[PDB]
RNA sequence: CCCGCAGAAGAAGCACCGGCUAACUCCGUGCCAGCAGCCGCGGUAAUACGGAGGGUGCAAGCGUUAAUCGGAAUUACUGGGCGUAAAGCGCACGCAGGCGGUUUGUUAAGUCAGAUGUGAAAUCCCCGGGCUCAACCUGGGAACUGCAUCUGAUACUGGCAAG
RNA sequence: UAGCUAGUAGGUGGGGUAACGGCUCACCUAGGCGACGAUCCCUAGCUGGUCUGAGAGGAUGACCAGCCACACUGGAACUGA
């Protein structure tokens, strides 16, 4: 529980882990017009028990691998 | 009991068949320190005729400038043929930031203490117009009050 | 309009005020109400009216104190395309205060004024002046 | 610092006396005032709205012997202050002590007051101040020390100061020689012909 | 123009080239002063100017301009070159200084005396 | 090795210290923890010639700072002097 | 730092003067020598070159070159344009992208308010203070226009649902 | 510069370090990264700040301070908190 950065998983195909997108605005900096910016990070789910385009609630943890820090606390929404 | 301020001149010239004659043009500005202008523009042969044709039909032209207290109510913006210009209120004391063309007018008008810039091409003939525009374009807080519920 | 409903309308006021015409209408919303209220109430507008179920239409009864009419130059500001947010004290005057603005706060659309009085910034609407 | 000054050919340019010297010299008494400052005579002066503020902020420069370098630093300090930025100029060039000290009625111009101040004779606050831009403050009391009380000069250019007039932001004691700078001076009662809309000009460029 | 349109692309900065390729950024140089010319300037101008190509120490030939009120160079004395091009001469953007390194001042010469290397006839 | 050591920061010939909390391992005027009070080693009743902020020197010390050589001075001449 | 002893005794240059820009007269030169930031000067007076006198500006400095920003709204977010001045693809279709009529409900991501931490010190600004003044040093404040967290609002924008 | 990537992305186990981790090894999965600019090339220490600018911005990063990196060029490790 620290900010639990909502997410739509892209690829959930490789071993307990996916690839969650998040998305954000920005209010461009010299320009002015709210951009959206994603934030493309890796996730480890244990299970491989989410499927593509379903918003998760990831967390920080300890580096799992090379490159993945993070797992999902828990799903509020079904990929279909 | 009117100020008046020249503003420039020019070797205005012209082709004729046998020659080339050359004539003399005195853009002025005129007013007092309570918001006046006739600013003049009189065309003639030699110059002291151009600035005395250009000082009558300057002290003619008075039309109204609604001074605050020596400055501008607010920051107009003024704009004739290709000839930007911006004003902006200033603080006591301070003098007429102003260019060429601008000084003598907003001088002329009665103003003391304004900020100012031109944008477009700077030629004087129509900054002295895009400036009184401006000026004219002013709205004292009396008279917007006036035309709705104050 | 087709993406613009808002600029839309202020092109309606001030077309039909440089043609010189007492009254326009419009399809009604309820931002362009919530806006018709603070122009009528900070005297830039006579009244206005909305009517109509399948379309309600909004029709505003412009003003004019002379041939000169009493809106001078409407300006819409939060374009979509580029949507502007003020804070409490970053809210704009509108010719050093003689003329108004309209943002939307967090308790309603309503002026500058009384937005900043209410210590609470928004979403600039519109100069209004 | 000062440089020996031009000397009255300085004067007969702006028109205005600028007291370089001072005695029976407001009257012409050998000072041929605009007859010509050289080469040419009377010769029309075409200033441009230019040479229309160089002129005045070296008619104020020049009448205090500041220059160039401090008199800009004057104006940013002047400009960096809260109100009217000529009047500020000029409060600060009035409250130097080169010009106190002759304003004070010590001396008869402000290089005798520069040199006086400059040799230790003048003392404010019971402390010696050889500095001729020693911004006075108010409520000072400037002085003379005991070696210089009787030296030569302020017994009889004292003398040369009551037919002139008393500043009234500052208070002489004659009798006893020792003066105090009471309070601020204002534009008012700074009675000069000078006009600070033309230097604040000059500067904000 | 449109602000989407600059976000996709920023508005770019206008590149400028310096007017001095040969100094970059150095206020002068020594050269070689290899050869000395006097190539007559456009038709607008007259009276042929004294020019020399140099070896300036960076590798860069450049000819300079040995302005003054008389010449003294040689062909293999070493000069300084200076930089603020002249007018006639189609690309002499190189001005040599005068009264620095080996290249003597201008004779009797009393004003504006600090631009040639001439110094305080005792006056 | 906290200290409770002196940084020196006037001008030349006048001496301006810091009281400043900072390990040994820094330069003198290198990094630092945190800043209680200054000590101006001029005299003559210009000013205060010391503050010093005890509460938390007093904290540091208790926590394991070693209060330095100088600055010890510096401290009971204020307490001797209130 | 103070005090005594001298005597004005040891202490003034530099650029510039045709317009832009404060400040011109005389002589020599005669498209030559030369100048020049630009305009432009020099071919019989030339206030434009060289010299003198005079003035202007700055002053232990003053000129030139180099470099940066300004002026330049001349990359224009603030703050430009595209018929003819440079500039609308030869024309369509269209993925990604960008925008999105209207009412209600919901959320509270954008947004807004407040709060809490944090934003090193010095710099910058303000009221001071100490160096005979100032530069300089220095106390306290302000400021660091940010980030993150929390609690409210819910008009507008987004999501989800119903039209 | 439009494709790059095989310890390369992940998972089992060993092994390894003060410590998590392909950090290394065997094995399996066949991924990961890329138009929201990966890979490649050129230039460059980064910041508080500095100058300039009405300001947004621009240009910089000598001094003073925080972090980093190197110590004739290139490998390696010992000793030790």
């Amino acid at each position: 529980k620290i900010r639990t950065l909502q997410g739509r998983v892209v690829s959930d195909k490789m071993e307990k882990s996916i690839v969650v997108a998040i998305e954000r605005f920005v209010k461009h900096p010299i320009y002015g017009k709210f951009i959206k910016r994603t934030t493309k990070l890796h996730v480890h789910d244990e299970n491989n028990e989410c499927g593509i385009g379903d918003v998760v609630e990831i967390r920080e943890c300890r580096p799992l691998s090379k490159t993945k820090s993070w797992t999902l606390v828990r799903v509020v929404e079904k990929a279909v | 009991e009117l100020q008046e301020k020249l503003i420039a001149v020019n070797r205005v010239s012209k082709t004729v068949k046998g020659g080339r004659i050359f004539s003399f043009t005195a853009l002025t500005v005129v007013g007092d320190g309570n918001g006046r202008v006739g600013f003049g523009y009189g065309k003639a042969r030699e110059v002291p005729a151009a600035i005395q044709k250009a000082m009558e039909k300057a002290r003619r032209n008075m039309i109204n400038v609604a001074l605050n207290n020596g400055t501008l109510q607010h920051p107009v913006k003024g704009v004739h043929t290709g000839s930007r210009v911006f004003m902006q209120p200033a603080s006591e004391g301070t003098g007429i930031i102003a260019g060429g063309a601008m000084r003598a007018v907003l001088e002329v008008a009665g103003v003391h203490n304004v900020l100012a810039k031109a944008y477009g091409s700077t030629n004087p003939i129509n900054v002295v117009r895009a400036t009184i525009d401006g000026l004219e374009n002013m709205n004292s807080p009396e008279m917007v009050a006036a035309k709705r519920g104050k | 309009s087709m993406q613009d409903p808002i600029a839309d309308m202020l092109t309606r006021i001030r077309n039909g005020q440089a043609a010189n015409k007492a009254a326009v209408t419009m399809p009604s919303s309820k931002l362009k109400v919530a806006i018709a209220n603070v122009l009528k109430e900070e005297g830039f507008i006579e009244d206005f009216k909305v009517e109509g179920d399948t379309k309600p239409e909004l029709e505003l009864t412009l003003k004019y104190f002379q041939g000169k009419a009493v809106v001078e130059s409407i300006q819409r500001v939060s374009r979509p395309g580029l949507r502007i947010y003020k804070r409490k004290d970053e809210l704009p005057k509108v010719m050093a205060g003689l003329g108004i603005a309209v943002v939307s706060t967090s308790k309603g659309v309503m002026t500058d004024r009384a937005a900043r009085q209410a210590g609470l910034g928004g979403e600039i609407i519109c100069y209004v002046a | 610092a000062r440089y020996l000054g031009p000397k009255l050919k300085l004067s007969r340019r702006e028109g205005t006396d600028l007291f370089l010297k001072s005695g029976v010299r407001a009257i012409d008494t050998k000072c041929k005032i605009e007859q010509a400052p050289g080469q040419h005579g009377a010769r029309k002066p075409r200033l441009s709205d230019y040479g229309v503020q160089l002129r005045e902020k070296q008619k104020v420069r020049r009448i205090y012997g500041v220059l160039e370098r401090q008199f800009r630093n004057y104006y940013k300090e002047a400009a960096r202050l809260k109100g009217n930025t000529g009047e500020n100029l000029l409060a600060l060039l009035e409250g130097r002590l080169d010009n106190v000290v002759y304003r004070m009625g010590f001396g008869a111009t402000r290089a005798e007051a520069r040199q006086l101040v400059s040799h230790k004779a003048i003392m404010v606050n019971g402390r010696v101040v050889n500095i001729a831009s020693y911004q006075v403050s108010p409520n000072d009391v400037v002085s003379i020390r005991e070696k210089a009380k009787k030296q030569s000069r302020v017994k009889a250019a004292l003398e040369l100061a009551e037919q002139r007039e008393k500043p009234t932001w500052l208070e002489v004691d004659a009798g006893k020689m020792e003066g105090t700078f009471k309070r601020k001076p204002e534009r008012s009662d700074l009675s000069a012909d000078i006009n600070e809309h033309l230097i604040v000009e000059l500067y904000s460029k | 123009a449109t602000v989407n349109q600059l976000v996709r692309k920023p508005r770019a900065r206008k590149v400028a080239k310096s007017n001095v390729p040969a100094l970059e950024a150095c206020p002068q140089k020594r050269g070689v002063c290899t050869r000395v010319y006097t190539t007559t300037p456009k038709k607008p101008n007259s009276a042929l100017r004294k020019v020399c190509r140099v070896r300036l120490t960076n590798g860069f030939e450049v000819t300079s301009y040995i302005g003054g009120e008389g010449h003294n160079l040689q062909e293999h004395s070493v000069i300084l070159i200076r930089g603020g091009r002249v007018k006639d001469l189609p690309g002499v953007r190189y001005h040599t200084v005068r009264g620095a390194l080996d290249c003597s001042g201008v004779k009797d010469r009393k004003q504006a005396r600090s631009k040639y290397g001439v110094k305080r006839p005792k006056a | 090795m906290v200290t409770i050591r002196l940084a020196r920061h006037g001008a030349k010939k006048r001496p301006f210290y810091q009281v400043v909390v900072a390990d040994s391992r820094n330069a003198r005027n290198g990094r630092f923890i945190e800043r209680v009070g200054f000590f101006n080693p001029i005299a003559s009743e210009k000013e205060e010639g010391t503050r010093l902020d005890l509460d938390r020197i007093a904290h540091w010390v208790g926590q394991g700072a070693t209060i330095s050589d100088r600055v010890a001075a510096l401290i009971k001449e204020v307490n001797k002097a209130a």
